[PDB]
């Protein structure tokens, strides 16, 4: 487990690893925002 | 001008989706086959025909859902909804495997409608009908596997069920009971399919790597215009490359593309012939000379004899649950096992 | 190029989403209620998790006759 | 001071979210680059200070 | 009255992702979870 | 200078078969593998593959036909140990323990890697774009997976694919028993790759053949309507596009020949990459999906699925394979 | 928008990063932002693993790939791999997360706000791919940094607490390495070993003294090579042997990384020294040997004579001979007789496994270890069902060795493919036909016919 | 309750990305 | 302009899309079924 004073932040930690994958997806969003020029 | 001619004009109108005369057969039958499969894999069980769960409603995932074949006691019944088994009751019709025959028959007539669509569109556009001729091989596969094979067997039960893991069961059944890998017609089918994949990859890569420079873009896809007259790639360079790498090379583009038609279509037709043979249990199960030698000589072992032992294991361990109508009770001591394990 | 409005022109319009922000959730909720009210079990004959077996049986109810199969399934269901 | 530490860490999370959204927006909108320059400089300084405060308060909680 | 096509594509793809993630969640929970 | 003349000859594009430096490695290794394969397939004595003094005969002279014949993989007692001829005390010992298999597969893998390099090299000498070797990397990865990576992960070259038809079938069946490859997504992607490759091969061939421009009469073959090296396209791309766009809808059809041929290259190559990676990842025993006893009723009874039927077939294969080689309950490798 | 479309750049959106080849500032931004991504994954994944970590359960039963790396360094573990403090894991995770915020800020700044080309701003930070001196200078800087990192591993092993030693006397323990092997014979004899069975090349390093001495050599060699490339220009043979362009350098790095990925796959699959079985689970060879040991112990307790017991084929059921004569475990695990593990070496004599020490010197901790390693073999399904493919759904286990080996084989193979792609493209672009064949000057048309 | 916090965190992160894109598009930024 | 609404394309799109959304709602509800 995390140290106890950080336990209230346990859900946020639970979603931290998937953030890099979103970065890849973000690139496509940005390209769609510029029409894939 | 006549109602037939006006209906013909409407059916052959340019649209997003072409309809045609063949559409009357194709779109209802194809739509009902697809909808029956989605409905069966979403909501319909196989508990009374196979003793299996096969729908999302029962907890199966995409790999394990299937529209299962009817029970073996149905025989080769068409299992019409209004027929003598279901007697108009939709719930009992679903519980008795009527969705399987629904999907199989509507899929067969939809495949007919799609090949007729290929013919009709080829006639309207003004091209030769080689795409329909090529599509004759999937039709032969579907007819031999889903119709001719269960018709030669005892019932619809031994046809493939319309599902992913059910098809995997069908593969393992053909290995264990038919020794289908040993069949030369299946070998020709494998050669056709793998050669078609090879030809697809090699022709695509060869064209992409012998392209002419027709633009300044470092991405070359924009350097092709569909109305252009010249070839987009160098046939001479490709021919010299494959003549020096492989020894032989195509020099005729028309022969190359006919060969691309010819290889997988011929493979699929050969495999369909083998499946007809297996419908009558006319298997290439064993080589008699090897079996006489192995019976008289307990030191003679080949990979083929090991495969036969594997087939014995498949049959004995699979049959009580795969064929529940037989009421097989194999005690633990009769099951063929190796040491330990 | 076939006399129909382009899909990109349709799905980017506000009238499309005025219609479909009603219709698409309505169909999704209709399917959800089709399952969650248990109607799908009644329509398609699919057993509930407590309806595969009787309380002290392990035999799978298998159809063994062709022209009495409907009655055999009814007899299976009468045995719970 | 568990409450103070949790407030400092929550403020770090909120400021990190604000910076994650605002730094690319301020960097990519060139017609705001006088005020947003100082906002980014203050947010970066405050973020570093909050990280140091959170570390020290971790050792005190 | 034009919603940008990139917004529609992003929202639809997020909906597809949510539905697929729900299906995998159900693969670990309830029926078909072996529990 | 003799070295300059030799370098000019090796890299010469005027040779009937291009050699190159990759070919300088490729020709001796593939010749050695080919000669040893032919000799072993005809005349090798039986090989104790499982290391349990149970020799398996794979050559034609020892009672095999073309279908059942194989070059049997080296002994399980050898494992991953390098076993050249000079490591054996005699040729009889080398033949008994399956040394020819190691010789053939090592020479073949080196020669096929150099075949890929040679494809790049000739494409470079001809002014071609270089990526035919990338397409060839998919069957080469498959060969590496079944001949090298799977023995490495399992710890013995005895578990490599035998060099024969029935030996290949034995490899497939035992692999399904131990790893459930049919339920592995990478093999499913490979099946999509090869089925789609055959489909798109038949599709592209029939669409080009369908739209051939009339250049010949009804008596002669249509293939004489194309002349080698001609500048004009021999078929109407627009007519084929119009047909295929009416067959499905306009935006499912390629109007760009370059995009179409890239798709033809890319679909089976990526699929075969994934299935070769599936064989390698199952070599490290990351198996296909296990849904055995996944569906459970309200009381707790197991409700079987098609995965349970597959499991019954896999169990039959598992308990019958290598029937004398196991002494302990778990087949850990 | 500078170089941000296909018309100006020549590259489509799906090759859009190729627009960055000659934009040194934006390329630096892409690299620094990606480095921030790597550090972010390290920190966030460590915190995720720690949040679900149960310290009494073994690490390899919990799907952990990063906590075993920290534990191998000696942080947070005691004797036998027992976790004594989870705080170093937390520190590593949070410091990586904060440093990734800093690196992400820098990457974003150089990608969208900083100067597009660094050459006008600084001759030191500006570069041209065709300038071989500048390329060797940057390579020298990075070689010095890598040498310092290897010396940091040495400093951790020798001064700041030591490393976990699975071969330590009396079970594995954190040990300070005080005599690293500086002999070049041992280090480069590891380099010259055969990669095949029984030899294992560099994967077979089986003591931490060799590991630390090898990293001393690696750090010194990297620092010396860095100074060498800072002070020297490429020679004539190097100038004629290579393509000197950004894509070419990328392809060289791709080939190097593909080879390193294959080596890491073999390292995590076979080596139990730098990947201790306390943290990563048993290896495949280890688990097969453990099963043979377990049933030898069980049947010897029942009164069997394990030396004279004869299996179905006539080989020894429990004990047989390797092809070079060593007494080894029988059955299929005869393939794994080169396995060495700290729970097995007390039973080994000069001629292999010793019958007397088998009969009299098997301790309860060895029986426990054999049973545990037998029942946690690196075999499992993609949905993490432990055991062989025919096993039922009750055990949720895939070994971290399996995850690491499979993932890094996939990555290594795809990076070999990328090396082939970029090496071919760099060669074709240097020669000038990467966009296709010139119609007017097609080379094959100027060649004689083959026949 | 814990999975609701997980879902709202991932919802805010995965909206924060497209929020950056949307803000740059409406402000005519250099996106 | 002056595009129609209810064409053959409309019918094909909705005969595929209406049951698709209905079935997706049904399967999403199935994810929350316990034994
Ligand atoms: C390519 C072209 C394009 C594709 C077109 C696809 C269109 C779809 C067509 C679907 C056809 C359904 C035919 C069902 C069938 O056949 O159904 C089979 C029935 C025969 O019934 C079977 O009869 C068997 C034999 O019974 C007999 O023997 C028993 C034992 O003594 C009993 O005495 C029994 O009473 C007695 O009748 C068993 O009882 C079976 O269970 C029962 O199913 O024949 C019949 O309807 C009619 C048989 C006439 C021949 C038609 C079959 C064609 C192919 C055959 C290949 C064989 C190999
Ligand atoms: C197109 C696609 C092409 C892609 C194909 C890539 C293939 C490359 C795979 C291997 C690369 C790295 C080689 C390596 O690390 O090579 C070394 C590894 C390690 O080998 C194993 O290494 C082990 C080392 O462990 C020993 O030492 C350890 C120390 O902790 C433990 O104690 C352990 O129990 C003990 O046995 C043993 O010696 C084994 O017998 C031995 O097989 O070998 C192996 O896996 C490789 C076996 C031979 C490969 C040779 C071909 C490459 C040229
Ligand atoms: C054109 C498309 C088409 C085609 C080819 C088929 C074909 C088929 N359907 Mg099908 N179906 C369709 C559309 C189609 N369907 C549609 C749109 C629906 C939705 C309503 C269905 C719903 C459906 C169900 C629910 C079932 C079928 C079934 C079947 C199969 C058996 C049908 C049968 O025996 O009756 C054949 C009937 C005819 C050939 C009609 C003959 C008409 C000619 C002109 C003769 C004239 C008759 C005369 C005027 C009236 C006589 C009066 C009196 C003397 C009786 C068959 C393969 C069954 C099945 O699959 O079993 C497993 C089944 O249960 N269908
Ligand atoms: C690791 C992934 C990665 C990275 C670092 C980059 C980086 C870059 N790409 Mg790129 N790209 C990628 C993946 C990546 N790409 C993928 C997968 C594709 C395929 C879809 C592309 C397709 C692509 C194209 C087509 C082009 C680029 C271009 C560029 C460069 C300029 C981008 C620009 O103008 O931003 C404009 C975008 C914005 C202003 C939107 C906001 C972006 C910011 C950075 C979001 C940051 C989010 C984050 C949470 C903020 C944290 C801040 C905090 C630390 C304080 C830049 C260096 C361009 C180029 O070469 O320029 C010459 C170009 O034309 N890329
Ligand atoms: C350090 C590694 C590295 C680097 C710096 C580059 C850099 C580059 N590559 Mg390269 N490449 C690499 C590795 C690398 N590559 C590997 C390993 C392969 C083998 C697969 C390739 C294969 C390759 C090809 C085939 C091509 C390039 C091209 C390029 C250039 C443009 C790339 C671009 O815009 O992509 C934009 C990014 C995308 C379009 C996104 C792709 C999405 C990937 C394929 C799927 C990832 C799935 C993910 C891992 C798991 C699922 C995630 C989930 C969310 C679904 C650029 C110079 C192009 C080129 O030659 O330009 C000159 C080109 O055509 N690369
Ligand atoms: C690969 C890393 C890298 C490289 C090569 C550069 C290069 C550059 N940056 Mg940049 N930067 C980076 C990372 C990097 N940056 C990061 C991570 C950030 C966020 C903090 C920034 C933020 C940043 C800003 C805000 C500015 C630059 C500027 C510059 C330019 C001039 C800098 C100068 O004169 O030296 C200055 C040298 C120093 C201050 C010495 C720093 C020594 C550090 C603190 C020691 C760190 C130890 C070790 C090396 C790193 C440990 C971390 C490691 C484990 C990853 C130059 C092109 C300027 C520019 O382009 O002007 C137009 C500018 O204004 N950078
Ligand atoms: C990231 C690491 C790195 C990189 C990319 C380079 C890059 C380079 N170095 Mg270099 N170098 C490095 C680290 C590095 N160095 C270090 C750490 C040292 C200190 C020992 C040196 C010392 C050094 C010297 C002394 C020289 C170079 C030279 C060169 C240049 C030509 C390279 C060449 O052709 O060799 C390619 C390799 C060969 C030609 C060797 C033959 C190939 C054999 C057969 C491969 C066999 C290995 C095989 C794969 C098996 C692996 C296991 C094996 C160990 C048993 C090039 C710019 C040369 C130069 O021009 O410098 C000015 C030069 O003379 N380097
Ligand atoms: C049988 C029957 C019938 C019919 C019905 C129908 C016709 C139905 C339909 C149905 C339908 C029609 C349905 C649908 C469904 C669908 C679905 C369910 C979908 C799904 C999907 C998904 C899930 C997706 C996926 C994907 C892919 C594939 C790839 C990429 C990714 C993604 C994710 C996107 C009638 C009454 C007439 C008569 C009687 C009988
Ligand atoms: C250029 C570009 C790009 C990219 C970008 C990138 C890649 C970036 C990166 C970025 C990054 C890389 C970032 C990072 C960030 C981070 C942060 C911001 C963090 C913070 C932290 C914190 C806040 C912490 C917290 C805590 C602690 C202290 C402990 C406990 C737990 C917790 C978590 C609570 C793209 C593709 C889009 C495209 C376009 C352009
Ligand atoms: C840490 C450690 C250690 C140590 C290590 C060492 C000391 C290492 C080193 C290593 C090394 C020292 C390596 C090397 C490598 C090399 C390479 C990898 C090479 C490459 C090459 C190439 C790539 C080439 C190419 C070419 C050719 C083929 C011809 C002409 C052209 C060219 C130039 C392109 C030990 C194991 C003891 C233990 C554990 C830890
Ligand atoms: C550490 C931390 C943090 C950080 C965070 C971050 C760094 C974030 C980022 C984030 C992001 C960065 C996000 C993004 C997202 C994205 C998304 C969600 C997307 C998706 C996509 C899609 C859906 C797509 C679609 C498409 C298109 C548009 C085109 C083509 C087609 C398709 C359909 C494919 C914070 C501050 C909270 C604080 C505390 C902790
Ligand atoms: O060698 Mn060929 O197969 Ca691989 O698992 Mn263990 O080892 Mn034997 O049993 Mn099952
Ligand atoms: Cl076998
Ligand atoms: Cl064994
Ligand atoms: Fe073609």
């Amino acid at each position: 487990k995390l140290p106890e004073a950080y336990a209230i932040f346990d859900p946020l930690v639970d979603v931290l690893p998937v953030i890099p994958v979103l970065f890849l997806a973000l690139a496509f969003v940005w390209q769609a925002a510029v029409g894939f020029r | 001008r006549g109602w037939f001619d006006i209906l013909d004009d409407w059916l052959k109108r340019d649209r997003f989706v072409f309809v045609g005369w063949s559409g009357i057969l194709l779109f209802p039958c194809a739509y009902l086959a697809l909808g029956g499969w989605l409905t069966g894999t979403t909501f319909v069980t196989s508990w009374y025909t196979h003793g299996l769960a096969s729908s999302y409603l029962e907890g199966c995932n995409f790999l394990t859902v299937a529209v299962s074949t009817p029970a073996n006691s149905m025989g080769h019944s068409l299992l019409l909804l209004w027929g003598p088994e279901a007697q108009g009751d939709f719930t009992r019709w679903c519980q008795l495997g009527g969705l399987w025959t629904f999907i199989a028959l509507h899929g067969a007539f939809g495949l007919i409608g799609f090949m007729l669509r290929q013919f009709e569109i080829a006639r309207l556009v003004g091209v030769r009908p080689y795409n329909a001729i090529a599509f004759s091989a999937p039709i032969a596969v579907f007819v031999s596997v889903f119709l001719i094979y269960p018709l030669g067997q005892s019932s619809w039960f031994f046809a493939p069920s319309f599902g992913v893991a059910a098809i995997f069961r069908f593969l393992l059944f053909f290995q264990g009971f038919h020794n289908w890998t040993l069949n030369p017609f299946h070998m020709m089918g494998v050669a056709g399919v793998l050669g078609g994949a090879l030809l697809c990859a090699i022709h695509g890569a060869t064209v992409e790597n012998t392209l002419f420079q027709d633009g300044e873009g470092a991405s070359t896809f924009r350097a092709f215009n569909p109305t252009q007259a010249e070839e987009t790639y160098s046939m001479v360079t490709a021919n010299r490359f494959w003549s020096q790498i492989f020894g032989i090379a195509f020099s005729n583009k028309r022969w190359l593309h006919f060969f691309m038609l010819f290889v997988p279509v011929t493979g699929l037709w050969m495999s369909a012939i083998g499946v007809v043979g297996l419908a009558l249990n006319l298997r290439s199960y064993d080589f008699i000379s090897q079996e006489i030698r192995a019976a008289e000589d307990p030191e003679f072992e080949t990979f083929y004899t090991k495969n036969l032992l594997l087939n014995e294991g498949i049959r004995a361990w699979m049959a009580p649950q795969d064929q529940p109508h037989e009421n097989f009770v194999f005690p633990e001591e009769v099951l063929p096992r190796g040491n330990a394990l | 190029t076939t006399g129909e409005r382009p899909f990109s022109d349709i799905i980017t319009s506000v009238r499309y989403w005025v219609i479909h922000s009603i219709t698409i959730p309505a169909l999704f909720i209709a399917g959800w209620l089709f399952v969650s009210t248990g109607l799908a079990y009644d329509v398609f004959g699919t057993p509930r998790p407590d309806s595969y077996y009787a309380q002290e049986q392990r035999s799978i109810p298998l159809v063994t006759d062709r022209f009495e199969a409907k009655q055999q399934v009814e007899t299976f269901l009468e045995q719970l | 001071m568990t409450i103070l530490f949790q407030l400092a860490l929550a403020a770090l999370v909120i400021l990190s979210f604000v910076m994650v959204i605002g730094v690319p927006v301020a960097y990519a909108s060139p017609q705001d680059w006088d005020r947003s320059k100082q906002l980014i400089f203050l947010g970066s300084g405050l973020w570093i200070a909050l990280v140091l405060v959170v570390g020290v308060l971790n050792f005190f909680v | 009255g034009r919603i940008p096509l990139w917004i529609v594509a992003t929202v639809a793809g997020m909906g597809v992702i949510v539905i697929v993630g729900l299906f995998f969640y159900g693969a670990y929970a309830g029926l078909g979870s072996s529990l | 200078n003799l070295w300059e003349r030799f370098c000019n000859w090796v890299t010469s594009t005027d040779n009937r078969l291009y050699v190159g430096w990759f070919g300088v490695i490729m020709i001796p290794t593939l010749l050695a593998a080919t000669i040893c394969f032919v000799i072993a397939f005809i005349a090798a004595p039986p090989v104790d593959i499982d290391g349990i003094r149970e020799p398996v005969s794979g050559s034609l002279l020892y009672g095999n036909n073309i279908i059942t014949g194989a070059v049997v993989p080296s002994s399980n007692a050898i494992g991953l140990h390098f076993y050249p001829i000079w490591e054996a005390a005699s040729l009889d010992e080398w033949l008994y323990n399956g040394g020819p298999y190691q010789l053939i597969i090592f020479h073949f893998l080196l020669g096929a890697s150099c075949y890929m390099g040679r494809q790049w090299e000739l494409s470079y000498r001809l002014g071609m774009r270089p990526w035919i070797c990338v397409a060839y990397s998919a069957p080469l990865a498959s060969a590496f997976a079944v001949f090298l990576i799977y023995p490495i992960g399992q710890g013995s070259f005895s578990d490599g694919m035998p060099l024969g038809i029935s030996g290949t079938f034995n490899f497939m069946i035992v692999f399904q028993a131990e790893h459930n490859i049919l339920m592995h997504p990478f093999h499913q992607l490979g099946v999509a790759g090869v089925f789609g490759g055959a489909l798109f091969c038949a599709m592209h061939g029939s669409l080009v053949t369908s739209s051939l421009i009339r250049e010949t009469t009804e008596t002669e073959s249509a293939n004489y309507g194309y002349k080698f090296g001609q500048e004009e396209e021999t078929y109407n791309i627009v007519a084929a596009h119009g047909y295929f766009g009416r067959l499905i809808f306009q935006y499912a059809s390629f109007n760009n020949s370059r995009s179409l041929h890239f798709f033809l290259a890319a679909w089976p190559v990526v699929g075969v990459w994934f299935t070769a990676l599936g064989i390698s990842t199952m070599a490290f025993n990351l198996n296909g999906f296990n849904f055995n006893h996944s569906v459970i009723d309200a009381k707790g009874n197991v409700i079987n699925t098609w995965a349970d039927i597959i499991n019954r077939a896999n169990l039959g294969m598992e308990v019958m394979h290598e029937r004398n080689a196991h002494n302990f309950p778990l087949d850990l490798a | 928008a500078t170089n941000r479309d296909q018309e100006s750049s020549g590259f489509a959106w799906w090759a859009g990063n190729a627009r960055l080849i000659n934009l040194s500032g934006k390329l630096l931004g892409a690299h620094v932002a990606h480095a921030g991504l790597i550090v972010f994954w390290a920190g966030a994944m460590t915190l995720f693993e720690l949040a679900h970590f149960i310290p009494e359960k073994p690490m390899y039963e919990q799907g952990l790939i990063l906590i075993p790396h920290i534990a191998t360094l000696g942080w947070g573990v005691g004797p036998g791999g027992e976790v004594v403090d989870t705080f170093p894991f937390f520190v590593v995770g949070v410091v990586h997360l904060i440093s990734s915020a800093v690196l992400g800020f820098g990457g974003v700044y150089h990608a969208i706000r900083g100067p597009e080309t660094l050459e006008e701003y600084s001759s030191f930070f500006g570069y041209d791919w065709k300038d071989k001196n500048k390329m060797t200078t940057i390579l020298g800087f990075h070689l010095i940094v890598l040498g310092i990192g290897a010396l940091l591993l040495v400093a951790k092993a020798m001064f700041f607490g030591g490393l976990y030693d699975t071969w330590a006397p009396g079970g594995g323990d954190v040990r300070v390495i005080t005599n690293p092997t500086l002999d070049p014979r041992v280090i480069f004899g590891y380099l010259l070993k055969s990669p095949f069975g029984g030899e294992g090349w560099i994967v077979s390093v089986n003591n931490l003294e060799d590991v630390v001495g090898g990293h001393i050599w690696i750090g010194l060699i990297c620092i010396a090579g860095g100074i060498w490339h800072i002070l020297t220009t490429p020679f004539g043979w190097a100038r004629r042997a290579f393509i000197w362009s950004g894509e070419a350098y990328l392809s060289y790095s791709l080939g190097a990384l593909s080879m390193m990925g294959f080596i890491a796959t073999c390292f995590v699959w076979f080596n139990n020294t730098v990947y201790p079985s306390e943290f990563y689970g048993p290896t495949g060879p280890e688990a097969s040997q453990a099963q043979a040991m377990t049933f030898l112990i069980r049947d010897q307790k029942l009164g069997a004579n394990v030396g004279s017991a004869q299996g179905p084929t006539g080989l020894g059921k429990y004990l047989m001979r390797s092809p070079t004569g060593e007494i080894i475990f029988g059955g299929e695990t005869m393939r794994f007789w080169d396995f060495r593990g700290p729970w097995l070496e007390p039973l080994r004599g000069p001629n292999g496994l010793d019958l007397n020490k088998i009969k009299n010197d098997i301790q309860p901790w060895q029986e426990r270890r054999a049973a545990e390693y037998m029942t946690h073999a690196p075999l499992g399904s993609l949905n993490s069902v432990g055991g062989v493919a025919t096993e039922i759904n009750s055990v949720n286990f895939v070994s971290p060795r399996s995850w690491l080996a499979t993932s890094h084989f996939v990555l290594a193979f795809f990076f070999l493919v990328g090396h082939l792609w970029h090496a071919g493209r760099a060669r074709a672009a240097a020669a000038g036909f990467e966009k296709g064949i010139d119609r007017e000057s097609e080379p094959v048309l100027s060649m004689p016919s083959l026949d | 309750f814990e999975v609701i916090a997980q879902l709202t965190m991932i919802a805010m992160i995965g909206i924060a990305g497209p929020m950056i894109i949307f803000l740059l598009a409406v402000r005519r930024g250099n996106l | 302009v002056s595009y129609p609404i209810f064409t053959v394309r409309w019918v094909a799109v909705h005969t595929l899309a209406v049951p698709t959304i209905f079935f997706l709602g049904a399967i999403a509800a199935m994810q929350f079924i316990q034994r």
